[PDB]
């Protein structure tokens, strides 16, 4: 049967399937071992087995078709592709490969590819002729990703406030300065739903680094799209592997003229994982961070650009501030001027139990003339002008109750000018 | 008419014979025999070709027209047309 | 006879029983050897012998049934389980096996299992069909463990302050930050007492790492349930083995739709033991702590979750700061944000002799809306708003004084409302 | 009717004969003298079965029906009911 549907079924269904297939002692094994045993038993019959995944290329030369269902974790069910296929079809890291597979032979551990059917959601001949991501010329964001639901519900209120604070464009480089206990998680949640509703064409990618399992489960349950995660139980190498796989897949999708959105949670954890995993360079800055360590996350962060040829890759990451560790303070300090979109959250608003906790007087974008129209820009600047002298929490609640009875944004502007 | 790429295992075995540079047996679709040496496998214009010579001719041949092969070290594999 | 009752028998009574049976010079022998000799003689008589123990599988593949009475210490009285039984019954580490034992033959210096009767307090057939703990989907904590005894005693004051500050839910990952001589032991003891009183159904586990023997005996005598501990005069491998056995037993109990609670004191000592035992990785963080060494404790601490299918594993661990060693500080720093529950004990409050020394302002929970009711949550928010502006010692003394003139939390809430 | 797990020592001796491929003399519940060559055993539906290729027909059977098993080399062990 298809491999991608076996990884979506609940464990009880898989156990029942293996039991009625003739297998036993499957209950106490892991999910991946159950899948591998079921696949081997089915292939014993000799039927056609289909599968799909993302190619990860090891240092030796061969690759593995990791699956996004297990957040690109190594396991016995991964399909092994020899350098034969990497040389034959010019495949880089992150190419989505789908095709038939065969059971392992004697002396072979993992399953092997048999006949590639689609590469990067496209025919191999057209896939091998695409220009590499590095050769694509960067450009400023011009098309705006409007994230107003329009239903007028209380959930859309934070999205409307965010849109009035800092517009989001395709290919934008976003950074959120979220102090602890400032409602960052629900902000990411509503951003994810707004993106999944307003722009179904853009590919949504949410990756969690150094998070608790409950957050992973809730994100998988409520966010529609592709969500991968790396809990704090797994070592730093797992964080590095997940981040690299996601960014490579995003680049390979953008090369096919597609819009990709990546919500990074969070940048400081990835930087700390890189600092832990990198070899020491002999020069260590304050807080215990290596100079060469902090360069690795910049490759991830710098990939956000608007491709002139077609499509774009936008990364809306978040940072940690005043968490008590000077390492994260330094990491934020060096990530300061590297993003065109900045969103400032504050603890003072959150402790008053009024949401969202966006600091409007200090959060905004750069080169916003391209994203918005002329009259919209005029109204936004007028609203910023009137908000500017007011106090922080005062400006926030003024924005909240000005947006209370309003359903959309334009009518709010009309009643503001009145 | 339309070219069909060969299976991964068959392609891997053929280039294994290529890098090993071992003497090879070729069977065409009609069912004939060619005891010949394969030098390289080259893909051009989305169609892969293999250069095989009986006496140094270096003839380019398509991969789908191959029927089977045999050599004592590696078990004989018959390709699949569909 | 039964091995468990012999292990529960006082040493003097064991000596008298052995002398009556016909043994000698038992007075100057270890308790394990006394039990071994008694069992060997009673087996020479020819009667059937029962026993039980938690399975630990060694490197080769055979297992040993360690006993919780001696904190799973290796001894001559442990039961040997051949790899045949582990292949026959699908048993993992932490499984509680109870059944008949067999006298050792020549060339064997361990008692052998004869016929299994119960596995994880269930029939052998039903134990093989339980889904693994890893495959179970985690969730947020939603069912609350009420700690308020409600009898109006002065001992219940700390439990009431706990319920007011950081509600405890089934599956909540709790961290109690405790400076030295801040009365942490009395807090853990009161929490264990309140849990054993209010919720007799859930399994209570107390884990002590690097603790003086008098504290171990105090915990063993006072705490209802079962207590395992490792005194500081033991190798780090002993602490590692004790922690791994405790967490495997907890996982195997959760697999059977049960609620288990693990009170750990302390996570810092467990992390230090893991650092000592682990092989060097080549990367050393600040304070002389290995980098990968902290991957093992997290797999312990991260095992706390609320399983959607059923059951729960609630781990509350104590962390040590201000100890004057950078190792403890960095260990705390790495475990900073992996817990759903946070509780900050205060040295400054403790030196003022008022108890419990709890810092209300810098303590709380994550997603407390799930555990409590709407009115209770509103009252708690009102109380936190009232307490927050004033000082710390003043806050704790005011809370204690207000809770003193009332019995239950509800009456205190009504009195505050007026 | 319900299958009963056998004692640990009997199972260990039977698996030792299976791994070592000994020459087993089997006495069934009725008392039939059979020349069983034990190779391996399986567990299905929470019931343990032993399979023997006696005379090449490879018959499977339950474990509670065996009164005794013996071998000229290894010590014979009576199956304990308890």
């Amino acid at each position: 049967m298809n491999l991608t549907e076996l990884k979506n079924t609940p464990v009880s269904e898989l156990i029942t399937l293996g039991e009625n297939m003739g297998l036993e002692n499957l209950a106490r094994m892991r999910k991946q071992d159950i899948i591998f045993a079921i696949l081997k038993q089915h292939a014993k019959s000799g039927e056609d087995i289909f599968g799909d995944g993302v190619l990860e290329i090891l240092q030796d030369g061969f690759g593995f078709l990791r699956s996004a269902d297990s957040s690109y974790l190594a396991g016995p069910d991964d399909i092994y592709v020899s350098p034969s296929q990497i040389r034959r079809f010019n495949l880089r890291t992150g190419d989505t490969i789908s095709g038939k597979i065969r059971p392992p032979k004697e002396g072979e551990r993992y399953f092997a590819l048999l006949k590639v059917n689609e590469v990067n959601f496209d025919k191999p001949e057209n896939a091998r002729n695409k220009i590499l991501f590095e050769n694509l010329t960067p450009l400023h964001a011009n098309s705006r990703l409007r994230m107003e639901r329009g239903n007028g519900s209380t959930e859309d209120l934070t999205a409307r406030v965010l849109d009035l604070a800092s517009p989001i464009g395709r290919g934008q480089r976003g950074l959120i300065v979220a102090p602890p206990k400032a409602g960052k998680t629900m902000l990411l949640q509503n951003i994810a739903q707004s993106i999944a509703y307003n722009h179904p064409d853009c590919v949504l990618m949410v990756l969690l680094i150094d998070e608790r399992p409950e957050e992973v489960t809730e994100m998988q349950r409520l966010v529609k799209g592709e969500v991968v995660a790396s809990t704090f139980d797994e070592p730093a190498s797992r964080h590095v592997q997940v981040a690299e796989m996601v960014i490579e897949k995003a680049k390979r999708l953008v090369e096919h003229k597609k819009d990709v959105i990546i919500l990074l949670d969070s940048i400081t954890r990835l930087a700390r994982a890189y600092n832990t995993v990198v070899p020491a360079s002999g020069k260590v800055l304050t807080g215990g961070v290596d100079a060469n360590a902090l360069h690795r996350p910049k490759r991830f962060f710098g990939a956000a650009r608007n491709v002139e040829e077609g499509g774009s890759l936008t990364i809306i990451a978040t940072a940690l501030i005043d968490t008590g560790s000077k390492m994260d303070e330094v990491i934020y300090e060096e990530f300061k001027g590297t993003g065109n979109m900045e969103l400032h959250l504050s603890r003072k608003i959150a402790e008053k139990r009024v949401f969202p906790a966006i600091d409007y007087n200090r959060s905004g974008t750069r080169k916003e003339e391209l994203l918005t129209t002329q009259e919209e820009l005029q109204k936004m600047w007028i609203l910023r002008k009137i908000i500017h002298p007011m106090g922080e929490i005062d400006a926030m609640e003024f924005l909240i109750n000005k947006l209370a009875m309003t359903k959309t944004n334009d009518d709010f502007f009309e009643m503001m000018k009145r | 008419d339309t070219y069909q790429p060969i299976n991964c295992d068959d392609y891997d075995n053929l280039e294994l014979a290529c890098q090993h540079h071992l003497m090879l047996t070729l069977e065409l679709k009609d069912g004939e025999k060619l005891q010949a040496k394969a030098s390289d496998l080259v893909s051009r214009k989305n169609v892969e070709y293999l250069v095989v010579e009986a006496a140094g001719e270096t003839r380019e041949l398509r991969l789908d027209k191959i029927t089977s092969f045999s050599h004592p070290e590696i078990g004989t594999v018959v390709v699949s047309e569909s």
